[PDB]
């Protein structure tokens, strides 16, 4: 199938604390494989993955000497950015980018993107076509039209179709036994007595990759959606991810419902009866 | 591996 | 400024199985800021030895993370987390329930 390629960099300034807190990750499609804390010890880049961490020397100089001029970047825009907006200079504030590529399923250049957002919301954003900006507000105009003057979309345009697939491509080939792997969901279902005459039903999808999944319960055919307590997909921490979806049902009709699975690793969609 | 470059908001 | 409450999920990796080994996960998600407080419990009292994953977030912009710790489940022991953000008015506890 498809794939992506994303990197995460928050950073969060700390009046009077020292400098701005510095967080970079990197994944592949749902597996995290980097990762950069300037609070931890190394002040490098570091492996979050076991087919990244052969990588060689060159690669994590690299990707350490690079994080850290996103650190420096973020640090002197968090400080630009509280001059757009004229607040205090007591208050901590937050700077949020995300950028990465996706490829087809014949790993071909599919889509670049490069997100930009201020305490919480969008601030500046890559178009698409790669050559143009959507502005949030007055303040990104100013950013707007400097990167257009600046021809920074032309710099991640070529970092997008180019760098980034690339190396994209060669993580997806040295990480292939986990990267290009699908876990169907472990399912099954519970009963609890909620009353005398109620129980809860709930349906769990265990230990399964990619994270997308879609877990809905039905009474006769009728999607309980709105009656639904639907939890997020988590992580189990091991690389695999869990959810489970639970409805109410009256003492005795148990046998009317059905949970429904479908995941990328099934053959065809799951249904479990309680039965 | 992450963008080489430069910029400046 | 936008504030976002973290929703709170508390759970084990593999399906609890007492006196087999196993990991104790407290999943935050959906907030924001990123300055939060999350403790792992056991019998009440705050786990040393807990670590988690590095800060991440979603299209929303809503910050996520993975506060976990190795632990063996047993029949009477009580596990929970307490997290503690700025859009909470006091720290929230969420116990661990197994089964479920």
């Amino acid at each position: 199938g498809s794939h992506s390629m994303r990197y995460f960099f928050t950073s969060v300034s700390r009046p009077g604390r020292g400098e701005p807190r510095f967080i970079a990750v990197g994944y592949v499609d749902d597996t995290q494989f980097v990762r950069f804390d300037s609070d931890a010890a190394s002040q490098r880049m570091e492996p979050r993955a076991p087919w990244i961490e052969q990588e060689g020397p060159e690669y994590w100089d690299g990707e350490t000497r690079k994080v850290k001029a996103h650190s420096q970047t973020h640090r002197v825009d968090l400080g630009t950015l509280r001059g757009y907006y004229n607040q205090s200079e007591a208050g901590s504030h937050t700077v949020q980018r995300m950028y990465g590529c996706d490829v087809g399923s014949d790993w071909r250049f599919l889509r670049g993107y490069h997100q930009y957002a201020y305490d919480g919301k969008d601030y500046i954003a890559l178009k698409e076509d790669l050559r143009s900006w959507t502005a949030a507000d007055m303040a990104a105009q100013t950013t707007k039209h400097k990167w257009e003057a600046a021809h920074v979309a032309e710099q991640l345009r070529a970092y997008l179709e180019g760098t980034c697939v690339e190396w994209l491509r060669r993580y997806l080939e040295n990480g292939k036994e986990t990267l290009q792997r699908t876990d169907a969901p472990k399912t099954h279902m519970t009963h609890h007595a909620v009353s005398d005459h109620e129980a809860t039903l709930r349906c769990w999808a265990l230990s399964f990759y990619p994270a997308e999944i879609t877990l809905t319960w039905q009474r006769d055919g009728e999607d309980q959606t709105q009656d639904t307590e639907l939890v997020e997909t988590r992580p189990a921490g091991d690389g695999t991810f869990q959810k489970w979806a639970a409805v109410v049902v009256p003492s005795g009709q148990e046998q009317r419902y059905t949970c429904h699975v479908q995941h990328e690793g099934l053959p065809k969609p799951l249904t479990l009866r309680w039965e | 591996k992450i963008l080489g470059g430069v910029f400046x908001v | 400024m936008i504030q976002r409450t973290p929703k709170i999920q508390v759970y084990s990796r593999h399906p609890a199985e007492n006196g087999k080994s196993n990991f104790l996960n407290c999943y935050v998600s959906g907030f924001h800021p990123s300055d939060i407080e999350v403790d792992l419990l056991k019998n009440g009292e705050r786990i040393e030895k807990v670590e988690h994953s590095d800060l991440s977030f979603s299209k929303d912009w809503s910050f996520y993370l993975l506060y976990y710790t190795e632990f063996t489940p047993t029949e009477k022991d009580e596990y929970a987390c307490r997290v503690n953000h700025v859009t909470l008015s006091q720290p929230k506890i969420v116990k661990w329930d197994r089964d479920m």
